[PDB]
C-alpha cells in the first residue's frame, strides 16, 4: 500500500503501451473475429485442464491480439501461435509452468515440438521480449481492494465478465484493460448487491460511470447474450465452486443509468 | 539489434542466477559491455530469462543495472549490459578490514534504496539482493543486478514461489512458510547486506533453514503475537522454538552511529507490514549528511 498508487498510475500508462491495434482482423485475409473467439475459448479450457492462473489467460491472448496486429497468419497456424502464446504466458506468470512436451500435447498432436519452440521465438522477436503486460485482472484486484465490505460473489462475477471480454475482439479490442475492468466490476456489484461503481473508485482512476457507459453497454449485452454465445467454457469454467457458481447468477434486466 | 559480429570477448566474470557473464568490448564505439550468455538447447527460452529481459527493458533508474541489447538467436541468447568495475561480493573480498568507510556504506544504501523504490514502484521483486548481484563502478554508483530471479507482482500479491533468496539474506517470512509475501522481503535482504558492509562478515550466515531462523532469532529476539500478530499461526512456526532476548544493536552493528542502528532495525521489523518500505527509509534521518565517495580501486 506504499506503491499502491505508483503500481496503478505505471500499469495506467502501459496498458496503453501494451495494447493491440483495433482493426486488425481487418487487415488478416485468412482469419476472422469468430476464429479468434474458438482459439480463446480453446485456451480457455488448457487453463482448466492444466489448473492455470487466470492472469495466464489474460496474458496469452494480449500476446496472441499483439503479435496478430502486426503478423498475417493463415488459419492452419492460429493455433500454433495460440500454443506458443499459452506457453509463453505460463513462464512468464506460472509457478510451475506446463512442460513443453504437454502444450505439444494439447494440439492433438498438429503441431511439432520443434514448431512449438520455433513459434516461441517469433513471438518473443515480434513482441520485443515485452512480456510484462498489464490485463483486465491486474486492474480488476486493485479495485476489488475499494469493496465496502469484501464480497466473494462480486470478485468472481467481476472475473467472470471480464474474462467473457477476452473471447469477443468485436467490440471488447477498443477498450483499455483498466475500463473493462471497471465495467466489469461496475456490472458485477449491481447484479450482486444492488450497488454501484463507487466514490473511491472515479477519483483513483479518472473513470465515471459515463465514461464506463460504452463498455458498459456491451459488456451488458455480452452477459444477457452469454447463455447463446457459441462459444461457452468461460460460463461452465464459472459454474465450478472455486469461483462460487457466478455464472448461475441472472443478470439484471437493465442497468438504470 | 545488435550482433556478435562487433563484440570481442574479455574474459569469463561468473555465473549469475541463470547463464555465464562475461566482460567484453564494442569494437566500433569502444564500450566495454557485460555479455551474459545462455544457451538455448537445454524446453525453449527459460523462464529466468523471459523475465529478466522483460523486467529490465522496463526498469531505466540510475541505480538498476542498464540492459542495451539482446542478441537472439543462434542457438544461444546474449544480453549485453553496461559494464561497471566488479560486484560487490568481490568488493568486499577486495578490501582490507579499513577499506570500506562508513560513508562509502552510507552513500551505497542509500542508492540500492532508491533502486529498490523503483523496482517495487513498477510492481517488480527482485528476491534475490545480496552482494554478489550488486555492481559498483569505480565513481562512486552500486546498481541492482541479476533479475533471473525476479518478478511482476500483482496488487494485493498472490501466492508465488516459495524461497526466493539466497538463505543468508532470506525473509523469516519466508522460512516460516508465508503464504504471501511481497516487497518487505527485498528490504530485509538489503538490511542484511547493510549491516554485512559494516561489519565485514554476513549478519546470518545459516546453513540450512532451521539454523537461519535460530540465527535472527539470538539476534533480534525470537518472535511472539505482541511482535509479529499472527506469527504463532504461521505453516512453519514451532511452539518449541528457543526462546532468545533481542540483542543491543550498539552489539550487533558496533561501528554504527544512533540513526545507522535506527534504520537497520526498521529494515529488520519482524511483522513485514511494519518493516520499512524503500521509498519511506530514502527519507530518514541517517542520510542527512549522504554525499557520494568513491571506492579504492581493489
Ligand atoms: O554482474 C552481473 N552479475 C550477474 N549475476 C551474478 C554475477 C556477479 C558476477 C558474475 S555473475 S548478471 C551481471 C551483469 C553485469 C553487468 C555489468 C557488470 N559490470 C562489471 C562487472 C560485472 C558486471 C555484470
Amino acid at each position: 500500500p506504499d506503491y499502491h498508487e505508483d503500481i496503478h498510475t505505471y500499469l495506467r500508462e502501459m496498458e496503453v503501451k501494451c495494447k493491440p491495434k483495433v482493426g486488425y482482423m481487418k487487415k488478416q485475409p485468412d482469419i476472422t473475429n469468430s476464429m479468434r473467439a474458438i482459439l480463446v475459448d480453446w485456451l480457455v479450457e488448457v487453463g482448466e485442464e492444466y489448473k492455470l492462473q487466470n492472469e495466464t489467460l489474460h496474458l496469452a491472448v494480449n500476446y496472441i491480439d499483439r503479435f496478430l496486429s502486426s503478423m498475417s497468419v493463415l488459419r492452419g497456424k492460429l493455433q500454433l501461435v495460440g500454443t506458443a502464446a499459452m506457453l509463453l504466458a505460463s513462464k512468464f506468470e506460472e509457478i510451475y509452468p506446463p512442460e513443453v512436451a504437454e502444450f505439444v500435447y494439447i494440439t492433438d498432436d498438429t503441431y511439432t515440438k520443434k514448431q512449438v519452440l520455433r513459434m516461441e521465438h517469433l513471438v518473443l522477436k515480434v513482441l520485443t521480449f515485452d512480456l510484462a503486460a498489464p490485463t483486465v485482472n491486474q486492474f480488476l484486484t486493485q479495485y476489488f481492494l475499494h469493496q465496502q465490505p469484501a464480497n466473494c460473489k462480486v470478485e468472481s462475477l467481476a472475473m467472470f465478465l471480464g474474462e467473457l471480454s477476452l473471447i469477443d475482439a468485436d467490440p471488447y479490442l477498443k477498450y483499455l484493460p483498466s475500463v473493462i475492468a471497471g465495467a466489469a466490476f461496475h456490472l458485477a456489484l449491481y447484479t450482486v448487491t444492488g450497488q454501484s461503481w463507487p466514490e473511491s473508485l472515479i477519483r483513483k482512476t479518472g473513470y465515471t460511470l459515463e465514461s464506463l457507459k460504452p463498455c458498459l453497454m456491451d459488456l451488458h449485452q455480452t452477459y444477457l447474450k452469454a447463455p447463446q454465445h457459441a462459444q461457452q467454457s468461460i460460463r461452465e469454467k464459472y459454474k465450478n465452486s472455486k469461483y462460487h457458481g457466478v455464472s448461475l447468477l441472472n443478470p439484471p434486466e437493465t442497468l438504470n443509468l | 539489434p545488435g550482433s556478435m559480429e562487433n563484440f570481442q570477448k574479455v574474459e569469463k566474470i561468473g555465473e549469475g542466477t541463470y547463464g555465464v557473464v562475461y566482460k567484453a568490448r564494442n569494437k566500433l564505439t569502444g564500450e566495454v559491455v557485460a555479455l551474459k550468455k545462455i544457451r538455448l538447447d537445454t524446453e525453449g527460452v527459460p523462464s529466468t530469462a523471459i523475465r529478466e529481459i522483460s523486467l529490465l527493458k522496463e526498469l531505466n533508474h540510475p541505480n538498476i543495472v542498464k540492459l542495451l541489447d539482446v542478441i537472439h538467436t543462434e542457438n544461444k541468447l546474449y544480453l549485453v549490459f553496461e559494464f561497471l568495475h566488479q560486484d560487490l561480493k568481490k568488493f568486499m573480498d577486495a578490501s582490507a578490514l579499513t577499506g570500506i568507510p562508513l560513508p562509502l556504506i552510507k552513500s551505497y544504501l542509500f542508492q540500492l534504496l532508491q533502486g529498490l523504490a523503483f523496482c517495487h514502484s513498477h510492481r517488480v521483486l527482485h528476491r534475490d539482493l545480496k552482494p554478489e548481484n550488486l555492481l559498483i563502478n569505480t565513481e562512486g554508483a552500486i546498481k541492482l543486478a541479476d533479475f533471473g530471479l525476479a518478478r511482476a507482482f500483482g496488487v494485493p500479491v498472490r501466492t508465488y514461489t516459495h524461497e526466493v533468496v539466497t538463505l543468508w539474506y532470506r525473509a523469516p517470512e519466508i522460512l516460516l512458510g508465508c503464504k504471501y509475501y511481497s516487497t518487505a522481503v527485498d528490504i530485509w535482504s538489503l538490511g542484511c547486506i547493510f549491516a554485512e558492509m559494516v561489519t565485514r562478515r554476513a549478519l546470518f550466515p545459516g546453513d540450512s533453514e532451521i539454523d537461519q531462523l535460530f540465527r535472527i532469532f539470538r539476534t533480534l529476539g525470537t518472535p511472539d503475537e505482541v511482535v509479529w500478530p499472527g506469527v504463532t499461526s504461521m505453516p512453519d512456526y514451532k511452539p518449541s522454538f528457543p526462546k532468545w532476548a533481542r540483542q543491543d544493536f550498539s552489539k550487533v552493528v558496533p561501528p554504527l552511529d544512533e540513526d545507522g542502528r535506527s534504520l537497520l532495525s526498521q529494515m529488520l521489523h519482524y511483522d513485514p507490514n511494519k518493516r520499512i518500505s524503500a521509498k519511506a527509509a530514502l527519507a530518514h534521518p541517517f542520510f542527512q549528511d549522504v554525499t557520494k565517495p568513491v571506492p579504492h580501486l581493489r
